[PDB]
């Protein structure tokens, strides 16, 4: 077929506008040359279609040599033509012998549905398995809502998706993989082994891949769950005047933690937005860094935004304050400066919104209109969804709102700081003092009458649907749909972390964030010493242990030189906090010489190495003779489940090698082997053409170029002629090492602040 | 098993301390499925 | 992988008298046997069988230095008494996840008398009424078993 | 020998004391709130 291509390409050549065609349009060109096509397209399709089937052969068959296993008649009946074709330069043909196919002929493959087609037959599992229950006939309550029509294997932007494509089903074409094939490196060698062994032409399984990946998502009315899984059905689940009870046949948490702890991190040091990145981007949620969820999810939380700000990712733009996702309507507020007496008979210098205004405010599960004057709120509108959500959205409203009435119901005293220990601005305080004593501004705010009217209908103080309601607030029996035109406008980020507008305006401050702890659902391993110094011992010992572990290569190369500089690292010094003072020089002493016999007379033994290295930080403590003390159960801080047994496991770390896996703080991990085998066999991943730098022109002095198989052969530091992309003819240099350019931007970050504070 | 004094606490407290005591257990997130029953759901015991 | 392959491996092609362990360990084995360690063994201290299919015990070097043998996962159901006459000096004997039908299988360990501690969980022996005190007295030359005779301590 | 050090860890029963190995120091609780430091001796 090679020659084929080249006769063709000469006969093509043949003509002059192809070759000045060709020698004129670059590559890149090549897309505009594809779309001047007729465009003559059918004017109805049901119509071609109706006369198309009763035509004796409308079937457009491919030139090949298929047809020879079917006769142009068979049982009298006609099926394909040897006549010429001009359209397609093929063969014709009928249903007759689309039906024939369907009954005899070759015998295809079945292997290949079982995993190609993963999606649908995933789908099919989760409607086999689903149980239904009764069908409530009364009315439902709907939201419009942006949802993911679709359930996705991993959800990212249409760049990487396109890339993640082309580095799985294009081997070739490959030519310097970006900052997106090792964050998605277990997904392209899953699916690279998944569909290996198909026959299917390429540009199927491109498209089926894409609808895998590339994210879906549509206003949709919808009533209680909110997940993919539940939107697949949502045809049959969902009724105007009918519900029907479903159940189809995690990492959002563990994000927020880790994003709130970021920031807290961040806030406290000086020019926080460097230090937060970094720890980002060195972050990892148990196979990738955060930006594999974080540019997952829409939005989220205040936390996440601000992350995201800080890294390259797209932001709804919707203002929050505290908890309130606000959205401007109409109107332009003058933030003035003014002198306004509080409550508690303290005279604060706050800015002021003159003007009128109006926000489409949410909160939770709760949606509402809220219009405002200066110094004053004049209506809002909500519909019923949650107490709790209900009475957060008033009094966040109320606050923000800054009306007189809620600085003058103030009555205890506003000096309250962050979990680092910070003053914030008065309104935030406020907000802190009304959130905390919700019943402060409620009680003298002042009571209307409730919202005659057939469905307005008020609600009191407690929350519950009671009449006598609140001065302006009003609970309307309906739907109310806002926050449309999420246009991601552009936002920029400033150093303490607060985002702003094109213009000086902020959207996002620093103390947006809520300061409440949760637990991690999934392994938070960070890359930084300075970030975990906080948690407990357990989570010292896990993250210590992940550290080891990712950088195992470079340990093992030094631990075959033999110096002490392998164990004076950063890293281990935190670990020496969770050791007792009093006996850890004698745990150092004891690793140090069990690692030094381990080198001496025996073999390696990558257990064992990683279980007795981070103890020996600390400098050693000899016995009066001088040899080192022998223990074999290393104490940790906390006493009783807090310990390591040198033998063979413990509670916070066991290896068995029957399987050989690894089990660290109640977490198992797949250590396939030792060698560099396995540490090739975790590299089965990463990207084609990964292990080589870009270095010269052509060079023709190698003669043709050579496949990535025979590139492999390549010794490292050699030089190689290959082709990057759609041809462009390179010289490549095979690497000795494997690269991390967000650290290296880190670190050069790290060192001109650090001569920035040494000259100041 | 958690030694105590002997005092009387609110089955809450105990069970809290139990579990700190073996934090091991109360951190597991990843269930290692071993056995399932005919109709019930391993996914939503487990999230229970 | 087969007894072979581990035998090379531990032993790296040398002298039998040279290795005082064995690591037999997820072998094949034909018709559930110990094959590939030959009778010229003549030290050996501890030793390893798990998940080799072993269903009885009759080819075994004769020894008198091992103190030490493990044996789980497997379906061995037979008398022990064989033991004696090839190595009577076992002091740790770990049957962990045997087959056992009843107490009668464990006790040809009487005639042992350096045995000091036994272990054997999830046996179909263990499940049954005074079961530890009944091998207490059966074994007097114990001094161990699967760990609470009348305190802990580690092998 | 000393007194309450969280450090070394929560009180020990007497199961652990019994299994204890001399030149081995532990933690005790007399009554609530008055914990003690004690040390296995040989005598």
């Amino acid at each position: 077929m090679t020659l084929a291509k080249i006769e063709l390409l000469k006969q093509l050549l043949r003509d002059n506008e192809a070759k000045t065609v060709l020698k004129q349009t670059t590559v890149d060109q090549y897309n505009i040359i594809r779309k001047f096509n007729t465009s003559r397209i059918e004017k109805n399709p049901s119509l071609r279609m109706k006369w198309a089937m009763c035509s004796n052969f409308p079937l457009a068959l491919t030139k090949g040599d298929m047809a020879n296993r079917i006769p142009l008649e068979y049982k009298g009946i006609q099926l394909k033509t040897n006549a010429e074709d001009i359209g397609t330069k093929g063969q014709m043909c009928s249903i007759a012998a689309v039906t024939w196919w369907n009954t005899y002929g070759p015998i295809g493959d079945t292997e290949g549905f079982e995993r190609v087609y993963e999606s649908f037959f995933l789908r099919k599992m989760r409607l086999d398995n689903a149980t239904w229950g009764r069908i409530t006939f009364g009315p439902v309550e709907r939201v419009r809502k942006r949802v993911l029509l679709n359930p996705l294997t991993k959800e990212m932007p249409p760049d990487e998706a396109s890339n993640v494509i082309m580095e799985i089903l294009f081997p070739k074409e490959a030519g310097i993989p970006r900052e997106s094939t090792w964050i998605h490196r277990e997904l392209i060698k899953e699916k690279r082994e998944k569909l290996k062994g198909t026959m299917i032409t390429p540009i199927v399984l491109a498209y089926m891949l894409e609808r895998e990946l590339v994210a879906r998502r549509r206003f949709l009315p919808v009533a209680g769950a909110t997940s993919a899984e539940f939107i697949e059905m949502l045809h049959c689940l969902q009724g105007e005047n009918w519900r029907q009870i479903y159940h189809p046949g995690s990492r959002s948490q563990s994000m927020i933690v880790a994003c709130r702890k970021i920031i807290r991190r961040s806030i406290v040091a000086s020019n926080p937005l460097e230090l937060a990145v970094e720890i980002a981007n060195k972050t990892v949620i148990d196979t990738e860094p955060l930006k594999s969820c974080l540019a997952a999810i829409d939005g989220g939380d205040v936390a996440c935004d601000i992350i995201r700000a800080a890294l390259g990712l797209k932001i709804r733009q919707r203002q929050r304050f505290g908890r309130l996702e606000l959205k401007r309507i109409s109107g332009r507020g003058f933030k003035n400066d003014e002198e306004i007496l509080i409550g508690n008979g303290t005279i604060q210098k706050i800015g002021i919104w003159d003007g009128e205004e109006e926000f489409h405010v949410r909160c939770g599960e709760c949606r509402g209109i809220l219009k405002k004057s200066k110094m004053k709120l004049e209506k809002l509108l909500i519909n019923s969804a949650k107490k709790e959500d209900m009475r957060d959205l008033i009094i966040l409203c109320m606050v923000f709102s800054q009306d007189t009435r809620m600085f003058q119901g103030v009555r205890g005293e506003i000096n309250f700081l962050n979990r680092a220990g910070q003053l914030l601005s008065p309104m935030y305080q406020l907000q802190r003092y009304f959130l905390n004593r919700s019943n402060d501004l409620f009680d003298q705010w002042g009571y209307e009458e409730s919202p005659k009217a057939s469905e307005l209908h008020g609600i009191n103080e407690s929350m519950n649907a009671s009449d006598y309601t609140l001065k302006g607030v009003v609970v309307t029996r309906n739907v109310i749909d806002d926050f449309s035109s999420t246009e991601t406008e552009k936002v920029s980020i400033t150093k303490n972390l607060s985002l702003i507008k094109r213009t000086g305006e902020v959207i996002m401050g620093a103390n947006d964030v809520s300061e409440l702890e949760s637990q991690a659902q999934l392994m938070i391993t960070y890359d930084t010493p300075k970030m975990w110094e906080m948690g407990t011992t357990k989570e010292l010992v896990q993250n210590t242990y992940q550290w080891v572990l990712k950088n195992l290569v470079t340990l093992k190369a030094q631990f075959l030189l033999g110096k002490e500089d392998m164990f004076q690292w950063d890293a281990f010094e935190a670990f020496e906090s969770i050791i007792p003072q009093k006996m850890a020089g004698q745990y150092s002493g004891f690793a140090r010489a069990v690692l030094k016999q381990m080198r001496d007379q025996e073999v390696m033994k990558t257990d064992q190495f990683i279980k007795l290295l981070p103890f020996c930080f600390s400098p050693p403590k000899l016995r009066s003779n001088g040899e080192p003390y022998q223990f074999l159960k290393l104490v940790l801080k906390g006493g009783g489940e807090n310990f390591i047994e040198v033998r063979k496991g413990s509670p916070l770390f066991s290896y068995n090698p029957q399987t050989e896996v690894l089990t660290i703080c109640g977490r198992m991990m797949s250590l396939k082997g030792k060698i560099e085998d396995e540490e090739r066999n975790r590299s089965m991943g990463n990207a084609v053409l990964a292990g080589f730098l870009v270095s010269g022109k052509y060079d023709p002095d190698l003669g043709d170029f050579k496949t990535i198989e025979e590139l492999e052969k390549l010794k490292p530091g050699e030089k190689a002629n290959i082709l990057l992309y759609q041809g462009k003819p390179v010289k490549v240099v095979k690497r000795k090492r494997y690269s991390a350019l967000s650290n290296d931007i880190s670190q050069g970050i790290k060192r001109q602040r650090m001569t920035v504070e040494s000259m100041g | 098993a958690n030694m105590t004094e002997g005092k009387s606490k609110k089955p809450k407290t105990l069970a809290k301390e139990c579990l700190e005591k073996y934090s091991t257990l109360r951190d597991q997130t990843d269930p290692i499925l071993i056995m399932k029953s005919e109709k019930a759901n391993e996914n939503f015991l487990w999230k229970l | 992988m087969e007894m072979g392959r581990r035998i090379h491996l531990e032993l790296r092609n040398r002298t039998p008298s040279d290795v005082k362990e064995l690591v037999l360990d997820n072998s094949r084995s034909n018709e559930g046997k110990l094959e590939g360690l030959t009778d010229e063994f003549e030290e050996l201290e501890f030793l390893s069988t798990i998940n080799v299919g072993l269903t009885s015990i009759a080819n075994l070097p004769k020894l008198n230095k091992l103190k030490k043998l493990e044996l789980s996962d497997n379906r061995v159901s037979g008398g022990l008494e064989v033991l004696a006459e090839k190595c009577p000096n076992l002091t740790h004997l770990n049957l962990s996840g045997n087959k056992i039908k009843d107490l009668s299988t464990i006790e040809p360990l009487k005639k042992l008398e350096n045995l000091k501690s036994l272990d054997l969980f999830n046996c179909e022996v263990t499940n049954l009424n005074d079961y530890r005190e009944n091998v207490f007295k059966l074994l007097p030359q114990l001094t161990y078993l699967d760990g609470y005779d009348r305190d802990d301590k580690e092998a």
